[PDB]
């Protein structure tokens, strides 16, 4: 039973239990809380390595043997930031653990067998993470797809039909026509997709429709007018289908104040967009809203993390969103009692007391498709620095923290519509959507982004080369990319309605699809670590943010991690 | 002689008995069964014959072993026997209450818990009310039903109890005696706080403006305690 | 006063009243079949002068400034 040194081991399997990783050049520092190895027995494939016939391969597999073995893996998910192998068959996480032989393995469950059949993959050294879920998505440019895939984002949950106006300034696929070329597009992209509704309709009639259409919910969106009306109608539909609801809370005030939008909403469940207010809402209120329980708050993106010059950069935004065309009286007044650096502060201090949930990004209209993981990252480190670590934190490092800001673009989003039963996060059962981080770029610059259960794109070098690894070395769409592989490692989600009156065949969706479900029994409660609930006000002439009493305001940064460091633009 | 498949029952019960009976006879200690069948059996006859009452039986039966005549172990496995006989008025339940006594120091699955308290409902701000039965019947309300719903009798400040259930055993409840009058305990409810059902009042989420309503349409409905409307303020939905 | 109508200007710009603010604004009457459906669910008919009562009733419940009272208010079948 010889003894190694750590030194060695995390070189050979990686960090083990007691060990800390830096997440990328932040100073956020993650602890490997549990292993599930049997040191000796660990997995590791090569050329006299472990993994091979009769050894850790075994020649009598379980009728269960893996697809797919990610050995030593450093799992981040709000479950834990443990070490262990996982598994992966018929598109899924088939297991988590120790796996390898049970001919010559002492702790293989039938789970996490390797066969024949198994591929390998290694995983030591690096950090495994669920895909995350983008769902303030404005289906503008088919574009901003494969960008935000290379980000760390398997999933995107939005509106539109491509740059017209109505989708350039909200996320809404209107109506069932609509609809269906959406799903028929999407069929094209290597993403899982859903779609949401004009929310914005006193028309119980045309607003069942688009549900049975195929939209896994509604947007009730400014832009198209968002009065107590529409929203208690939309959100009645939406009871009744068991779907969710977003919303652009009324700026103009013009119906009523979030006093009246709240007093609509009738307590029902509802995902609230950019809540902090520079994305879009009742001024200057609205953030208020996010201390309620039955809201699910969200924050945009560009207004995080708070430096120096996001102030001086949104005064334009608004122009080439609500076509304020720049000129106007009426539109250069409000447009500029909005963004208030006031709301814009507090909204990092917000994330980091749980007062919100979700980050979304508002691709191509205000917020960055590609910016979203960065961002929730550099707002932690930001934080941490500014606050130090947390109160609930324990141990010498931020686990806590980190499960808080992670779960904010991953399970929390998933569960916002619906979907967490599915994907969300790396617990077995759910669908395959992971990414391997190499810890030096953690938090904006992934190594592979595999998809259902297979590698659908990644870091690729040289095509020509005598190796993968030699420059140039950008992402390359990987065979889980194209062909119909594509539609078998993909999701587009709709209703239940809709999928029990066969969306798929009436659509020929050749992409796998699945209903949403449980979205009117959430409450803010349901939001991992971010579920903090607390009177908030806001004062009309200061502006200044109140939470249970205290003020919260976090400073301006004049620099950021997870920036230029990583990306030569 | 139409024999109910009722009948046959309790003729294989009766010699069930029999049998008990013929064993201790013979001098030897009856077990769970032996027991139960001679208890039962012997009330069925005495049921027949049309002498003994129910109310008496159901004395009688804790006559008939003595706690020497059954092993041991039994004595604590019979908690209690129940059995119906028909009597001259008809068939009647007589439930025989713990008919033998612990005269051994063996109790068959007997319970070890480890002495201390549990802690009901922890950490839950707790909160006192007065609370008094203005009506001419009895009131039972439950662990976790909304208090501010109950019925429009229990005078109290339905206001200060919005979204809160009475802070005891879950399961259990408190009694009003028309005319009763106390100072319930209750804590918030937790979950997600979703009240829907009871009397109609919220059917929402427990919010500082849900109560608004409740405490309105309670108003309107009836229920002691429910404040008044000053000058009501209508929502777009309620 | 401005039951059924819409500030008389150019079509899709607004008027803006900081807290406080007070201003005479230019409203003309609805066009189109004149059927006002959903805003603040006031209406939500034919822009009546009998479906008016009820939306000068439901203001004044609802709490809207301006919005009359209700002078013993003798109800409808459907409202
Ligand atoms: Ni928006
Ligand atoms: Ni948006």
């Amino acid at each position: 039973m010889k003894k190694i040194s750590r030194k060695e081991y995390v070189s050979m399997y990686g960090p083990t239990t007691g060990d800390k990783v830096r997440l990328g050049d932040t100073d956020l520092i993650a602890e490997v809380e549990h292993d599930y190895t049997i040191y000796g027995e660990e997995l590791k494939f090569g050329g006299g390595k472990t993994l091979r016939e009769g050894m850790s391969q075994s020649n009598n597999p379980s009728k269960e043997e893996l697809d797919l073995i990610i050995t030593n893996a450093l799992i981040v998910d709000y479950t834990g930031i443990y070490k262990a192998d996982i598994g992966i068959k018929d598109g899924k996480i088939a297991g988590i653990g120790k796996g390898g032989n049970k001919d010559m393995q002492d702790g293989v469950k039938n789970n996490l067998s390797v066969g024949p059949a198994t591929e390998a993959l290694a995983g030591e050294g690096l950090i495994v993470t669920a895909g995350g879920i983008d769902t303030h998505i404005h289906f503008i440019s088919p574009q901003q797809i494969p960008t935000a895939f290379a980000s760390g984002v398997t999933t995107m949950i939005g509106g539109g039909t491509g740059p017209a106006d109505g989708t350039n300034a909200t996320t809404i696929t209107p109506g069932r026509r609509n609809l269906k070329w959406m799903l028929r597009a999407a069929e094209e992209y290597s993403m899982n997709l859903g779609f949401l509704a004009k929310g914005n309709a006193s028309n119980d009639a045309s607003l069942a429709d688009q549900i049975e259409a195929g939209a896994i919910g509604f947007k009730i969106h400014e832009d198209w007018g968002t009065t107590p009306s529409a929203i208690n109608h939309a959100l009645d539909v939406a009871d009744k289908y068991d779907v969710q609801v977003a919303i652009h809370t009324d700026t103009l005030n013009e119906a009523g104040c979030v006093e009246d939008t709240m007093a609509a909403i009738a307590g029902r469940t509802m995902h609230t967009f950019h809540t902090e207010g520079a994305g879009g809402g009742h001024a200057p209120d609205i953030i208020k809203v996010a201390g309620e329980h039955n809201i699910l708050p969200a924050s945009t993106n560009p207004t995080i993390p708070f430096t120096v010059n996001t102030e001086a950069e949104h005064m334009d935004m608004l122009m080439v969103c609500h076509h304020l065309d720049k000129s106007i009286k009426e539109d250069v007044q409000f447009a500029d009692s909005r963004i208030r650096p006031q709301t814009i502060a507090a909204e990092d201090t917000l994330h980091d007391m749980g007062a919100f949930s979700i980050t979304s990004s508002d691709s191509q209209a205000m917020g960055r498709v590609g910016e979203v993981i960065t961002r929730t990252w550099q707002t932690a480190d930001k934080n941490k620095k500014e606050f130090g670590r947390l109160k609930e934190e324990k141990g010498d490092n931020d686990n806590f923290r980190i499960k808080r800001y992670l779960s904010k673009y991953t399970i929390n989003p998933a569960i916002a519509h619906g979907i967490s039963e599915y994907v969300g996060s790396v617990e077995v059962g759910k669908v395959a959507d992971l990414v391997l981080w190499s810890p030096a770029f953690f938090g904006v610059k992934p190594n592979m982004i595999i998809k259902g259960g297979f590698i659908a794109l990644s870091q690729m070098g040289d095509a020509n080369a005598s190796i993968p690894t030699p420059q140039p070395v950008y992402y390359r769409e990987m065979f889980a990319h194209h062909g119909k592989a594509k539609y078998d490692a993909n999701i587009t989600f709709v209703s239940q309605a809709a999928y029990d009156k066969g969306i798929k065949e009436e659509l020929g969706l050749e992409r796998q699809v699945l209903p949403v479900k449980n979205c009117r029994n959430v409450t803010k409660k349901d939001m991992q670590f971010n579920n903090t609930t607390a009177h908030i006000e806001v004062n009309p002439e200061t502006y200044h943010v109140f939470v249970d009493g205290k003020e919260v305001t976090s400073k301006p940064a004049n620099k950021v991690s997870l920036a230029q460091l990583f990306s030569i633009f | 002689m139409k024999l109910t498949p009722k009948e046959l029952d309790k003729l294989m019960l009766h010699y069930a008995g029999e049998l008990a009976k013929k064993r201790k006879e013979k001098g030897i200690k009856l077990n769970y069964v032996e027991a139960v069948a001679l208890i039962s059996a012997h009330i069925m006859e005495e049921a027949r014959a049309g002498k003994k009452t129910a109310a008496e039986l159901m004395q009688e039966g804790r006559t008939l072993l003595k706690p020497d005549d059954v092993m041991d172990g039994v004595a604590s496995m019979i908690h209690e026997v129940g059995i119906e006989a028909m009597f001259p008025d008809g068939t009647k339940l007589v439930t025989v209450h713990t008919p033998i006594e612990a005269n051994g120091k063996l109790v068959p699955g007997e319970l070890f818990l480890k002495n201390e308290d549990i802690t009901i409902n922890e950490g839950k701000k707790a909160v006192s009310v007065k609370v008094k039965n203005v009506g001419d019947r009895p009131v039972q309300i439950g662990s976790h039903f909304h208090f501010f719903e109950v019925n429009r009798c229990l005078d109290f400040d339905r206001e200060k109890t919005f979204g809160k259930r009475l802070d005891i055993a879950a399961g259990t409840a408190v009694r009003f005696e028309p005319g009763e009058e106390k100072s319930v305990e209750l804590i918030d409810i937790g979950g997600n706080r979703r009240i829907f059902g009871f009397n109609a009042l919220v059917d929402r989420q427990a919010d500082n403006e849900s109560k608004k309503i409740a405490l309105h349409r309670a108003k309107e409905r009836g229920f002691h305690g429910a404040k008044s409307d000053d000058n009501y303020v209508k929502t777009i939905k309620e």
